[PDB]
RNA sequence: CGUUCUUCAACCAACGGAAUAAAGCUACGCUAGGGAUAACAGGCUUAUUCGCUCACAGAGUUUUAUCGACGAGCGCGGUUGGCACCUC
RNA sequence: CCUAUGCAGCUUUAGGGCAGGUUAUUAUUCAAUAAACUACCUUUUUUCUGGGACGGACGCUCUUAUUAAAGAAACAAGAGUGAGCAAUGGUUUUUACUAAUUAUAAAAAAGAAAAGCUUAACUGCAAUACAAACAAUUAAAGCAGGGGCAUUGUCGGCAAUAAUGCAUUGAAGAAAUA
RNA sequence: UAAGUCAGACGCAAAGCUACAAGGUUUCGCGUCAAAAGGAAAAAAGUCCGCCAGCGAGGCUAAGGUACAUAAA
RNA sequence: AAUAAAUAAGUUUAAUACCUUUUGCAGCAUGGACCAGCGAUUAAAUGCCGGUAAUUAGCAAAGUUAAACUAACGAAAAAUA
């Protein structure tokens, strides 16, 4: 059981009674810690949807769809995850249509190493 | 067998077979899939070879004193510590805990996967080879206590476990592939300045 | 006796070895006069009561009975 | 209103090359359905049991007038049917003991000691008492 | 049964009758019943508290029962485990034994090839030989017996000692029994430094009117070590030996007769008896005869001179026996289980100094075993190169070339397998 | 100890006889007398009694008499004196050219053969020996102890 | 007077039988407990009850105007029941 | 309303007692004993159960459904039993026979009947198993003694599956002590 | 462990009793709950997928889904 | 059940107290208005089974108490003489 001052600790910013009664606050402490729980893994499946519909609209705009984006770029071997390429289409328009170009038509200039062999 | 007793039947019957066996001498003295068993082996097929991956990161020098930073035009995106991030010069990124790293210590990472400008865009299947991302380790520090806790109604069971996790603390400093778009370029110093102490 | 109420008795201090007890009346030599007493049959019946009996023989205490008045 | 009987375990324990020692039963039965064959006896009601050491085998016949008659055989370990194996009989079952007891442990006590001697009649031991209690040989003539 | 639960074995009426008395000993009797070595390590440990010398003595002593019981193979672990644990108390009581207690437990540990520590060792002859054997006076004959063939076999080999207790037992020879006098003669023998002393013969001289109590297998041994001791036959045992070996040829087991025959032939006392000799090796050929004992014959016999004869191919059988011993196969027939013969016992490793003198011995009794298809020696080195093929690692150049010159005597030279 | 009122461990029969007076006694193994004797603890020159044993160890706390049982090989003689001995014993000692005897002591004669100095140092009298014993022990004893024991050569 | 062996008998049929034996009333009642268990109400079920359809035999006597059946299926939760899920 | 290690008051031809009065017998110059009547004291008056009462039931066998290993419950169903036999037991011989039980496809080197002789319907022990919480309950090779019929086999009751009762207390025959 | 437990419940599949009724009752085979969080069906003890040491804004799947609510043709 | 996880700070999503007792309770089943103080497997003797040591224990002071131990089948032959 928690001592009076981790109790009171924890119920700082709590309404009425529950902030200074030892009876009441205990009881309000214990839910949220365990509200705190459930929380935690929530977040993780929350992100990544929002990730999801923000590259789906980007691909759309163009003409393709987000399936039709995942399925392509296993295929070229491009290992960009959805934290990523939701942020380019954010912030980095160009970026974003360029890696939409190599998957559907693959028209991309290769490099390597000895430009002249 | 209505009785719940555990039965002893295999005791009975073990103890008349070994009875015959230790006084009455077996006829046959060979098996032929003993004769012929063959040496033990790890497997049946070829081993699958492992994909090879660039380094992580390495140290390459320290720094020696204070120091300051411009915005560039250029970005690019590394993996670090099972995650990917998005970077540009005097970015803060936070990880898990690297090993083997101090502060004030320059490190090099290797897995660049895409690498970007105003005016062209490079992009690694999966990692571009001769590109590279240079930052300052910051921090090696504990973050907010997270408070961990387990109750079940009614079956008097509580549990209560606080924890804090470890992390690291970059700053980046250069990016490497790409040239800036003309106009761009950053035409006076930037960085700090860095004594190298990694020869190889 | 089976396991499970043998090891009761021995722990509660159960460690007879003869049917009955030996007399040190009948040692040569070491008979006493004054300490006779003839021989009795041992009782074989069981103090069943529930209110002075024994109380390995009865679940709970019962109460004791009015006295004539 | 209710009520049952208590259920009687009718039916066979052994099956074909599964191996017996002396004094097994075999099969309990209320009628006579199968008959004892070779190396086996029947009790007065019916139970068969095994007389020496061997494996069981079953076998059907069909009689003179008919009938269809069920035996049940004890076959000796090496088809050995001379009157010298009934010797090496006696010597297994003597081993067999030495097996059990040795698996068992030796917290598991097979014999009783008293801190009394029992008494013997017609040459043989007796759990019976006797009227006195005296200690053996503490006593001489006269 | 209906006294015991399911599986338990009901009493025994012998052992019950031990067990349940009016006197005390309970712990000793336990010790003294038990039938393995697992059962007799765990009473000692449930009784740890209250063992005593006695008690040691005792357990050392039931290690050559349990050997016994367990012939036809080395000392098995659990024995091995359990008389390393007995050494403990013994270093323990070491100061606490008598005269009778450490003569018994050097015979147990003896039997079991156990070789005490030498500061223990001396330990226990300082409590034999103290008081110069003053001691030893309270002691019954099979207390001496013990002491003298237990410290022989260990090895103790201190002339103060054997000098103190041959002083204190001298007078006492002429009362030992014909066993026990042969006992202390064997110890004799093996002990250089006595040889030629008055005790040596004393106990001759105490053994002349005692003879005819000698058992069999004493009455071999003692055969063999007057033969060595006394050559002259000064002290006439061996003319009395002889005599009743004659009176008496047909009344020993096999074993004794072949050593007792080896003996005179090496004493060049040949005479006429072939014929009867060679009809009780025939006729117990499977049985009553080791590897040992089977080399034994053979010089006996091939000193002697008997030759092959048709109706008695010995020589041949002997060959088949000793090809038998060195493959070790068994036979599942109820006869050779219940007669308990040698060769089921199971396959025991030879030591090749055996296999090369049986090969020397075969070689000089001048019969063929390659060209013949069937011939008197073709079994045995068969037998010979299947074992050999086994154990290459131990074949070095002498022992190369001592087989090859036994192979060469009988005829196989061309380096090709024995047809057999 | 309750069952639930079943009682199944009064449905068993019950025995009254009584064991013999002797288990009152102490009991000596003859294998145990010899050893004292091979250390040196006990005299085998003289006649042993049971005032010996007590002082030796051999016996602990003696309240009614000293038991001699079991077999052992023997090669010198042995003069002892007991309250009571088995048939093995007896014949172990004679063997070897002993002499068993089974002496008989009242309550008041056996303190004076254990402690005689319990009653010199007081200037008491030792106590006086018993006259006979009762008919009913024929067969028991062999002679009647003296509380001064006459001690020889053996 | 006591012990052992060979044996039997009585009440145990509430038949693992023992506190030697041995019936009732309480609406004048009291205490400790249960919705682990009833009476009123709710719930589940629908045999029974009630309604509809098929069936068109039989009465009316050209009309299935009107009355109306053997037998089968489905529905209702309002009749008489079953269960013991919520509250002592 | 039901359930208790239940409590109390009241009633009686439920059990036991005599401790006041009356009555009966006996004894000394207000007493002693009690199968009586009145008064008083103390104790007893199961459980299961589609709630309790009312009714019914409580041991032990056979059979039916839950398939063709065993086992398996309900106030489910259909039938028996709390014995009988001095031969209807044991064992030999003969043959125009092959049944019956509460119920049942037992059984031909087996049974039934007929004829003869008999008392093993014993004394002292017993490996090993079936079953089983335990107590007890079931089958049994084999060893010693004395017997029966055969003349070298069988008999420690009855075709098999029900005909039963712990310990305590009491009584009888014999033997050993004191 | 000389401990606790001897009030059990439902689903699919059988049989007795009831009326081839009951979230009824008595046995039996498997599973789940009891003592089991997380995901799908609306809420969802017993059905379907699947067993939670802790943290993280990495990735692949199961049952079930892929015009809006609501992630994906 | 008045909180939790986040956020561009506008807001969005997740989410039917605890105890006791039960086959099953957010329960329309039981207890608590709140705070401070007080409030429930303790002691002795004996017995059984583990752990840790002493290596018999207590008195007395060359002698006594308590405990423990005390016959089971004398069975091995390993000599290249
Ligand atoms: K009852
Ligand atoms: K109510
Ligand atoms: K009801
Ligand atoms: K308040
Ligand atoms: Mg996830
Ligand atoms: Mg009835
Ligand atoms: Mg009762
Ligand atoms: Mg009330
Ligand atoms: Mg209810
Ligand atoms: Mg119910
Ligand atoms: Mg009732
Ligand atoms: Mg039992
Ligand atoms: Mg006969
Ligand atoms: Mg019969
Ligand atoms: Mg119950
Ligand atoms: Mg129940
Ligand atoms: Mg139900
Ligand atoms: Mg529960
Ligand atoms: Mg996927
Ligand atoms: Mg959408
Ligand atoms: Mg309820
Ligand atoms: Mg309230």
């Amino acid at each position: 059981t928690f001592s009076r001052e981790q109790v009171f600790t924890f119920a700082k910013n709590f309404t009425g009674r529950a902030r200074n009664v030892y009876k009441v606050a205990l009881r309000r402490v214990e839910r949220g810690l365990q509200h705190s729980y459930v929380g935690r893994k929530e977040k993780k499946r929350t992100i990544r949807s929002l990730w999801i519909q923000r590259i789906n609209a980007g691909c759309r705009e163009h003409g393709f769809a987000y399936s039709a984006l995942i399925n392509g770029l296993n295929q070229e071997n491009i290992q960009l995850n959805r934290k990523v390429l939701s942020e380019l289409a954010m912030h980095e328009p160009d970026s974003f249509k360029a890696v939409l170009d190599q998957v559907r038509f693959m028209k991309g200039q290769e490099i390597y190493a000895n430009v002249e062999p | 067998v209505r009785t719940k007793l555990p039965s002893k039947r295999p005791f009975l019957q073990t103890a008349s077979h070994l009875a015959v066996n230790s006084l009455v001498p077996s006829v046959r003295t060979n098996r032929w899939a003993d004769l012929i068993k063959g040496p033990a082996v790890r497997s049946c097929i070829p081993e699958i070879p492992e994909v090879p991956k660039p380094s992580e990161y390495t140290t390459i020098g320290t720094i020696e004193g204070p120091y300051t930073l411009n915005l560039e035009r250029v970005f690019g995106v590394v993996e670090l510590a099972g995650s990917q991030y998005k970077v540009t010069p005097d970015d803060v990124i936070f990880t898990n805990l690297l090993h083997g790293i101090e502060v004030n210590e320059v490190v090099m990472l290797e897995r660049v996967m895409l690498l970007g400008s105003r005016s062209n865009t490079i992009i690694g299947r999966p990692y571009i080879p001769g590109a590279c991302v240079l930052a300052a380790v910051e921090e090696h520090f504990l973050d907010g206590t997270v408070h961990v806790f387990k109750r079940k109604k009614r079956k008097r069971y509580r549990r209560y476990k606080p924890t804090r996790p470890m992390m690291t603390t970059l700053r980046i400093l250069k990016v490497l592939g790409i040239d800036p778009a003309p106009g761009d370029e950053l035409g006076i110093p930037s960085g700090p300045v860095i004594k190298i102490t990694n020869t190889e | 006796l089976h396991k499970a109420y043998a090891k009761k008795l021995l722990k509660l201090g159960f460690k007879r070895r003869f049917w009955t007890d030996p007399d040190p009346q009948m040692v040569p030599g070491f008979f006493d006069p004054s300490k006779y007493k003839p021989r009795e049959r041992l009782n074989g019946k069981p103090n069943l009561r529930p209110d002075i009996g024994c109380p390995a023989l009865r679940q709970s205490q019962r109460p004791l009975k009015k006295l004539p008045r | 209103q209710g009520g049952k009987s208590h259920a009687k375990n009718w039916g066979p324990k052994f099956g074909d090359g599964e191996i017996v020692f002396p004094g097994m039963i075999i099969m309990r039965q209320k009628q006579g359905i199968y008959s004892p064959g070779y190396n086996v006896g029947r009790g007065r009601d019916y139970t068969i049991f095994a007389k020496t050491v061997g494996y069981v085998e079953y076998s059907k016949l069909k009689t003179e007038r008919g009938k269809t008659r069920r035996y049940i055989h004890v076959v000796p370990i090496n088809d050995d049917w001379s009157p010298e194996y009934q010797k090496l009989a006696d010597e297994l079952v003597v081993r067999r003991a030495e097996v059990k007891r040795q698996i068992l442990g030796h917290h598991v006590h097979t014999e009783p000691a008293f801190h009394f001697s029992l008494p013997q009649r017609n040459g043989n031991m007796s759990w019976l008492l006797n009227s006195v209690h005296k200690f053996p040989g503490t006593t001489t003539l006269a | 049964g209906t006294i015991f639960n399911t599986g338990v074995p009901g009493p025994r009426p012998e052992v019950a009758q031990k067990l349940s008395t009016e006197y005390q000993g309970h712990i000793l009797r336990m010790i003294s019943l038990a039938e393995s070595a697992s059962e007799l390590d765990e009473v000692l440990w449930s009784s740890k508290k209250h063992l005593r010398p006695v008690h040691i003595a005792r357990s050392c002593l039931k290690l050559e029962y349990l050997r016994t019981k367990e012939k036809g193979r080395e000392v098995s672990e659990p024995i091995k485990n359990l008389a390393s644990e007995l050494e403990n108390y013994v270093e323990l009581y070491s100061t606490k034994f008598t005269i009778g207690q450490v003569s018994q437990l050097v015979r147990g540990l003896s039997s079991i090839r156990r070789n005490i520590q030498p500061d223990l060792l001396l330990k226990l002859a300082a409590v034999v030989v103290a008081d110069d054997g003053r001691q030893v006076q309270l002691a019954n004959e099979m207390d001496c017996r013990d002491l003298f063939f237990g410290f022989f076999s260990q090895g103790f080999d201190n002339e103060l000692f054997w000098k103190r207790l041959s002083e204190s037992v001298l007078p006492r020879l002429p009362y030992f029994n014909a066993d026990v006098v042969s006992t202390v003669l064997r110890v004799v023998s093996g002990l250089r430094f006595l040889h030629n002393t008055e005790f040596a013969h004393a106990t001759m001289t105490a053994l002349v009117p005692k003879v005819g109590d000698l058992s069999p297998a004493r009455l071999a041994d003692a055969f063999f070590s007057a033969s060595l001791l006394d050559p002259t036959d000064v002290s006439g045992l061996n003319a009395k030996l002889e005599e009743r070996f004659l009176r008496e040829f047909t009344s020993f087991p096999i074993k004794d007769t072949v050593t007792m025959f080896q003996t005179v032939t090496v004493r060049r006392h040949s005479t006429p008896e072939l014929a009867a000799q060679v009809a009780p090796l025939v006729a117990a050929q499977a049985h009553q005869l080791p590897v040992r004992h089977l080399r034994r014959a053979l010089e006996g016999m091939v000193t002697a001179g008997w030759k092959d004869t048709a109706e008695i191919p010995l020589y041949a059988i002997l060959a088949k026996q000793a090809a038998r011993l060195v493959l070790g196969k068994q036979s599942a027939a109820t006869s050779a289980i219940l007669g308990k013969h040698v060769d089921n016992q199971g396959y025991q490793r030879t030591p090749v100094q055996l296999l090369r003198q049986l090969a020397r011995i075969f070689a000089n009794t001048g019969l063929k075993a390659g060209p013949g298809a069937n011939q008197p020696l073709a079994p045995y080195f068969a037998a010979l190169q299947r074992e050999l093929e086994g154990r290459l690692a131990e074949l070095d150049e002498q022992v190369t070339d001592d087989f090859a010159e036994s192979f060469k005597k009988v005829g196989i030279a061309e380096g090709a397998r024995v047809q057999i | 100890l309750y069952d639930g009122g079943q009682l199944g461990l009064v449905k068993f029969p019950v025995t009254r006889q009584i064991p013999s007076y002797e288990v009152l006694y102490n009991q000596l193994g003859v294998s145990k007398l010899v050893e004292f004797i091979q250390l040196g603890l006990l005299d085998h020159t003289k006649t042993i009694t049971m005032k010996e044993l007590l002082n030796a160890g051999c016996v602990s706390s003696l309240k009614y008499g000293v038991l001699l049982y079991g077999n052992v090989s023997l090669s010198f003689p042995i003069n002892i004196e007991v309250t009571a001995c088995d048939d093995r014993a007896r014949r172990s000692i004679e063997a070897a050219g002993g002499k068993v005897t089974r002496v008989y002591y009242t309550k008041d004669g056996l303190e004076g053969l254990l402690f005689p100095k319990r009653f010199t140092d007081k200037n008491l009298p030792l106590p006086r020996p018993a006259v006979a014993w009762h008919p009913k022990f024929d067969g028991k004893f062999d002679a009647v102890g003296q509380i001064p024991p006459v001690y020889e050569a053996v």
